[PDB]
């Protein structure tokens, strides 16, 4: 039951992950930071436009294969 | 909606530049209280729209029929700077309200091109033409150099319970606490 899942940054980047749709969305969240070398108090990341919870499954978002995630950056003004 | 961490709650503090957990955040608490009339883009819609062009914010109104509201409100972000795009869609007028006179109907045109496709999408007809720019008007202007995103949001409040700007600049710390405590409860507290 795994799926595969895309994280696109404001960079142009796309890194790809395997997760089962019922594990909950923080250790992907936890692993794109530390390999980007990201503070995630600094970036946001977003399903459709969306926020995702740490607690947030790919199930209850009701997300597929292939399906890509967007991150994004603090904006202050 | 849900809670905020302490640290973008600060953004509200003082005089210090809001940023996107409040400016989202208030918009969902905005259209959490007028669901069916007000639609909210949150902050980060504009660019992806920009970079990304329709086929990036597609899904976004995945659950959304757009043209059933009647108002869409559109956080715009400038580098260093808050504005505000809204959409009237009884009279199809697409609105640019900034609280420091800038001008950037440059980027209501996207906005323009943005509905027309999403129209065309979503089987309605009636929207297909008809969109207009907004005659500019007389809204509250900042008197300091940090409250954009505090006169942006108030803007939203207004414009989605239907009251007139009703404010001014020595408002502002009074709003900033207003809607720092709405954040804290989840709820508008009118």
């Amino acid at each position: 039951d795994h799926i595969n899942l895309k994280v696109a940054g404001q960079d142009g980047s796309v890194v790809q992950f395997k997760i089962k749709r019922h594990t909950p969305l923080s250790k992907l969240m936890k692993a794109y930071c530390e390999r980007q070398g990201l503070s995630m108090r600094q970036i946001r990341f977003r399903f459709d436009g969306q926020p995702i919870n740490e607690t947030d499954t790919p199930a209850q978002l009701e997300m597929e294969d292939e399906d890509t995630i967007d991150v994004f950056q603090q904006q202050t003004g | 909606a849900s809670m905020l961490d302490m640290d973008d709650l600060a953004t509200l503090d003082g005089q210090n530049w809001l940023n996107d957990q409040v400016i989202n955040m208030y918009g969902e608490l905005i259209m959490d209280a007028v669901p069916d009339k007000v639609h909210f883009f949150n902050s980060f819609f504009h660019r992806q729209l920009v970079t990304k062009g329709y086929n990036g914010v597609k899904r976004w109104t995945k659950k959304v029929d757009l043209f059933k509201k009647s108002l869409l409100l559109i956080p715009i972000h400038l580098e260093v700077h808050w504005s505000l795009i809204t959409v009237t869609l009884s009279n199809r007028i697409i609105s640019f309200y900034d609280s420091q006179g800038i001008h950037f109907k440059f980027c209501v045109e996207n906005i323009r091109k943005y509905l027309l496709t999403e129209a065309r999408e979503k089987n309605r007809p009636e929207f297909l033409q008809g969109w207009q720019t907004a005659v500019t008007k007389c809204i509250p202007q900042q008197k300091n150099d940090s409250d954009c995103g505090v006169f942006v949001l108030q803007y939203c409040k207004c414009l989605a319970l239907e009251q007139p700007f009703q404010f001014s600049q020595e408002d502002m710390p009074r709003v900033r606490k207003r809607i720092y405590k709405e954040l804290c409860e989840c709820r508008l507290m009118d």
